[PDB]
């Protein structure tokens, strides 16, 4: 969900 | 979506003594660079985090401001600085992106959290006083200042923000990734990624930098990079  | 419209809603206070969960070292993580300062996995996919604190009831006003026991003593300055995810807030849409670390008399922030846009707070619109690109963070107030530098050698903690959920206080042993440049410096570890703007404490229960330069690595394996108090006052120095 990549989150970053 | 605003892009222009981002509230301060507090995950926790920064302080690491929230579960002491052991984790950490994982196998050296290929990842491939992007615009300079950001990485994905060749083609990676994006979601945004969603968050709910910041009701709408006077949700822009002017400045109400979040750190009142009492109604606004006409203070105009108080601030329950802390952990803080940053949601990007509409006046009338919220959407949770990133994290941010606000603490003493600055806020230290990621740039990929929108577009290193201006945050809010109350309605009182938080723009920058610096924002760097390349290594991709934000300062408000100054530089980045705290005096808080993780010593390279022990284990690094970082209250992991879990997505709309309380903190988690979790020991995590250093890692590297390889870019087609080199290898970095990080914590590489095999487990669920924390927003990009958590707080990262040292072991000795003082720190205070930044977790989110990376990905999702392998399948879900978050790497991201080690971040620390490197700047200062803003003209003056650190402290001295």
């Amino acid at each position: 969900l990549k989150r970053x | 979506g605003s892009a222009a419209d981002l509230e301060l809603e507090r995950a926790a206070d920064v302080k690491w003594e929230d579960q002491a969960e052991i984790s950490g070292s994982s196998p050296i993580l290929s990842i491939t660079i992007s615009e300079d300062g950001s990485m994905s996995i060749k083609n990676e996919e994006e979601e945004q985090t969603l968050g709910g604190g910041g009701s709408g009831g006077g949700g822009e006003f002017a400045g109400v401001l979040w750190d009142v026991p009492s109604p606004p003593p006409v203070g105009k300055a108080e601030l329950e600085d802390g952990a803080y995810r940053i949601k990007q807030k509409g006046i009338l849409g919220y959407s949770q992106i990133g994290a941010g670390v606000y603490k003493e008399g600055t806020f230290h922030t990621m740039w990929h959290v929108t577009r290193g846009a201006v945050l809010m707070h109350k309605g009182k619109r938080i723009e920058p006083s610096w924002a760097d690109v390349k290594k991709d963070l934000i300062s408000y107030g100054g530089g980045w200042k705290l005096e808080g530098e993780w010593k390279e050698g022990e284990e690094v903690q970082v209250l992991a923000l879990e997505p709309g959920k309380n903190p988690r206080a979790v020991q995590t042993k250093p890692g590297l990734f390889k870019t087609n440049a080199g290898t970095i410096g990080a914590v590489s570890l095999d487990f669920s990624p924390g927003t990009s703007g958590s707080p990262i404490i040292d072991k000795k229960g003082k720190v205070v930098g930044l977790y989110g330069n990376g990905v999702v690595t392998r399948s879900g394996a978050y790497v991201s990079a080690i971040a620390q108090t490197e700047k200062s006052i803003e003209d003056n120095p650190e402290i001295e």
